[PDB]
RNA sequence: GCUCGUGUCGUGAGAUGUUGGGUUAAGUCCCGCAACGAGCGCAACCCUUGUUCACUGUUGCCAGCACGUUAUGGUGGGGACUCAGUGGAGACCGCCGGGGUCAACUCGGAGGAAGGUGGGGAUGACGUCAAGUCAUCAUGCCCCUUAUGUCCAGGGCUUCACGCAUGCUACAAUGGCUGGUACAGAGAGUGGCGAGCCUGUGAGGGUGAGCGAAUCUCGGAAAGCCGGUCUCAGUUCGGAUUGGGGUCUGCAACUCGACCUCAUGAAGUCGGAGUCGCUAGUAAUCGCAGAUCAGCAACGCUGCGGUGAAUACGUUCCCGGGGC
């Protein structure tokens, strides 16, 4: 019941946000499933290092998306208001499935 | 010619990204507006001296941290210049901009402002050796553990290009735990432009 | 010197990107890997020896049943993972009578040999494009 | 790139198939990534400077 | 290499015949990385061997290998302005390797249709004392004897 | 490896440090020493892989428990196993023995998933080549300004007596064809990935769920194994070329797209002098995925796993480099 999907690029801020969510809902009772980590999206970009005629030397980059999942077993409309009104860091987004 | 950018090398390890937002269907357009914001701010606020522009987004609302040595230019008189630059920012982007301007505690220790000053002196036609020595001495008076400055180009208005450099202390570029601040600027002279690069070893971090 | 102990047990095995969940139990010595029998899942004697020989080098012999759940990798990698899993199961069942010989045979060890990654400017992990001077 | 080419690429094409990408910072028409616009050089330099969130060097 | 003698990978034994020789034979056939194909060929050849003679196929393979094993072979030497063919004694491992390589190559060169019993025919002929492999062993020994005068250049 | 501060030597450029002995992958350390120090490089810190623990348990997993349409962990449920991903542990010549004047190191052994840097990546010192890029961007000066700006249609960048280079497919039987049947990893997806059903020889078309995705789709892995068949034939090898009939994308496939199908069936019998890659999960081969991208000339590139070798006596010779 009540899904919370957290996505960001830094696992430190992911973990901090998940801890804040779970400690908030708990402060409002509502027992909630622990933050379960989904597989991290791993996009890879290869780029010719030089601006011209040098293809054998290249640079690789990744955009790792870290995802965590929270279940709010207890309905608790007070926790509903809390989870819609609290503030989260800009780097992480929130997805609430009612 | 073959050296990596220190900031990119230490990105994620010790230093952090200048932009903090998440978006997976608009990523390109947010990148474009960020580029527009940064170009506009750099082109219209040279006088203040920009260490960094840090961009955050929550929901169609953008937040700009402007790390400047002298925010007097940015704030103008009683925030008039701050209001006008914010208004130009809404005009440029179309979103709600919350702009805040922060000091740099040690401008003589921040590499980007050091490159700013060295390039300004070179443009004002100060002897490059004297400028580099002054910047180096000021950095070590502040208390940096290592300075390295390199000016490349038609130094002194000459014809051939040189790559004159100064350094003392320790600047371990190869060490990832080493906190190395990197700055770069271009002195626009009557003879092309001079590239000034500055590495400053702040210390060691975990 | 003692003929070890029969005793149930379980372990896990891994080799070349292949995972082997092994559960060894007293029995007749028959096999069932992913439901199908040994002669079905490892259809040929090419690499049945590599999975049977843990018992041969242990005191117990083909009078001791095993159930295997195998995932990932190819046939040989799965064989190696299953062998390591059985070796570890025998280890943690009887760590005194089968441990010395079982480790000496180089079987309580997981070889980290994994496919080396491809590298930019090279056709494969180490193969290089044909150099052509002038 | 040429300014006329940049504005022509920006404007809606006559036929849908005639559109193309262009580096949104640079104007470069080759090697433009759909994920974040930009181009080869623009991606490399901006990722090094740290304006692209989530993008870091990969050394797996 | 400069640093020193690189370690040798241990040779495994054939599960069926219980001899490292057959494993070395399959690893020498072993074209394209197809171990199963190579040892299907090898097992078929050995079974054909035991079919045509009652003796053990591993024993007949061993006898063929001893009949193809070279004792000494000549190598090029850059002494002076002309090249020499210095005869050098061959260690047991090197000579087993040479015998296996020659067996496999001449089996591949034989005129019969299929590789399996091309190799079977070559093995039987070598064990008897005939064939291209034995001929090459005799020729290399003959040329070593011809150039035997340079046994003092060994280092 | 390249240097510096101070000292010292020399009229001076300069030298010493940085030579010597030993060692190391390493200017890595050790010993002695007119040197005493420091800095950039080496190493380590980072990423990934190999062992293990704690925490969490869905979209992942199913050992014990209860049904499921027969059936599908489908179900309640479970923290065991696997895995996912956060935080820890683990390797340090740390222990034992020998060598090593000792000392650095070195050899052997035990423990251990791993032993002497465990494998791989990121990382490229002072500088060299007036090396490449004014065409990614930026810019000094010079030049164009009813044109060297700029818009458009058509053409060209795809030409072809030739030469070189990098690849692909081959020349077959360790193979071709055909039926059946196993085992992956890493990735991508809403103008997208598209299942299922119907239709067509097929490319495809028509309907069309599901999935912003550990859920749904791409999906089939191929090599391999097993049965049948071909029987050494320029072939049931090879698939170039050429003729016919099509499909799809696109405003539009003539120049100049991919694909399907029918027919055609070229050179090629293992390649001269010469030359290239590779020391292990490597070479060899086998398929898969992605970027760009309406489509695609992609056999390219960057990755991914499957199968999986032979050999290294040695430094004499060839090429490149290091100390004196
Ligand atoms: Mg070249
Ligand atoms: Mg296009
Ligand atoms: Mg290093
Ligand atoms: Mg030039
Ligand atoms: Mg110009
Ligand atoms: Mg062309
Ligand atoms: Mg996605
Ligand atoms: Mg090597
Ligand atoms: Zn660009």
């Amino acid at each position: 019941k009540i899904r919370i999907r957290l996505r960001a690029y830094d696992h430190e801020v992911i973990d901090s946000s998940a801890r804040k969510i779970v400690d908030t809902v708990t402060r409002t009772g509502a027992k909630v499933a622990g933050p379960v980590p989904l597989p991290t999206e791993k996009n890879v970009f290869c780029v010719i290092r030089s601006p011209h005629k040098y293809k054998d030397s290249r640079e690789h980059f990744e955009m790792r998306t870290h995802k965590r999942l929270i279940d709010i077993l207890e309905p608790t409309p007070k926790t509903v208001d809390s989870l819609m009104r609290l503030d989260l860091p800009a780097g992480v987004d929130i997805e609430i499935k009612l | 010619g073959q050296k990596i950018n220190p900031h990119g090398f230490r990105l994620g390890v010790t230093t952090d990204h200048k932009t903090r937002w998440y978006a997976e269907k608009q990523y390109a357009e947010l990148v474009g507006e960020d580029v527009k914001i940064r170009e506009w701010l750099h082109k219209n606020l040279e006088r203040a001296g920009l260490s960094s522009i840090e961009i955050e987004r929550r929901s169609e609302r953008v937040t700009i941290f402007l790390y400047a040595a002298r925010p007097g230019i940015v704030i103008g008189r009683n925030g008039a210049e701050a209001e006008r630059v914010r208004g130009e920012l809404e005009k440029l982007t179309g979103k709600q901009i919350q702009l805040n301007i922060l000091e740099v505690k040690s401008p003589e220790t921040d590499a980007q402002l050091v490159a700013q000053g060295i390039a300004e002196q070179l443009a004002a036609r100060v002897a490059f050796r004297r400028a580099m020595r002054k910047a180096q001495q000021s950095a070590m008076n502040a208390g940096a553990l290592g300075i390295r400055i390199k000016c490349s180009g038609r130094l002194g208005g000459a014809e051939m290009s040189r790559s004159e450099g100064y350094r003392e202390g320790r600047v371990p570029l190869h060490t990832l735990r080493a906190d190395i601040d990197y700055g770069f600027f271009e002195a626009r002279t009557t003879f092309g432009r001079i590239g000034v690069k500055v590495w400053i070893y702040k210390g060691d971090v975990t | 010197k003692r003929p070890a102990m029969i005793a149930p047990g379980a372990a896990t095995g891994r080799r070349k990107e292949a995972i082997a969940r092994v559960r060894i139990t007293p029995g007749s010595g028959q096999w069932k890997i992913n439901g199908r029998t040994l002669e079905d899942y490892f259809p040929n004697k090419v690499h049945q020896q590599i999975v049977t020989e843990p018992f041969a080098t242990a005191g117990v012999e083909g009078a001791y049943d095993v159930i295997a759940r195998i995932g990932g990798g190819g046939v040989t990698g799965q064989a190696g993972a299953l062998r390591l899993g059985i070796a570890r199961a025998l280890n943690n069942v009887d760590p005194e009578a089968s441990r010395p010989a079982l480790k000496k045979a180089g079987m309580l060890t997981r070889d980290a040999r994994v496919k080396e990654r491809k590298k930019a400017g090279l056709k494969k992990a180490r193969k290089a494009p044909q150099y052509s001077k002038r | 790139a040429k300014t006329a080419l940049k504005v022509k690429a920006a404007r809606k094409p006559k036929f849908g198939v005639r559109a193309y990408t262009r580096c949104q910072r640079c104007g470069r028409p080759h090697s433009v990534y759909r994920k974040f616009g930009l181009c080869r050089i623009c991606l490399r330099e901006m990722a090094h400077a740290g304006q692209l969130p989530g993008v870091t060097k990969s050394s797996w | 290499p400069r640093k020193g003698p690189a370690p040798k990978r241990p040779v495994m034994v054939d599960p069926v015949y219980g001899s490292p020789l057959v494993s070395q034979l399959v690893s020498k056939i072993l074209l394209d990385g197809k171990k199963t194909v190579a040892q299907n060929i090898v097992y078929t050849a050995l079974e054909g061997c035991r079919a045509k003679n009652n003796t053990d196929p591993v024993q007949t393979l061993k006898r063929a290998l001893d009949n193809i094993k070279p004792s000494l072979e000549v190598k090029s030497r850059r002494v002076g302005g002309a090249t020499y063919q210095v005869p050098v004694e061959v260690k047991p491992a090197r000579q087993t390797t040479l015998a296996m390589r020659w067996l496999v190559n001449f089996s591949r060169e034989r005129r019969e249709k299929t590789m399996a019993e091309r190799l079977m025919n070559e093995i039987l002929d070598a064990s008897n004392g005939l064939g291209a492999s034995v001929k090459r062993r005799e020729d290399t020994h003959k040329m070593a004897e011809a150039n035997r005068a340079f046994a003092h250049y060994r280092w």
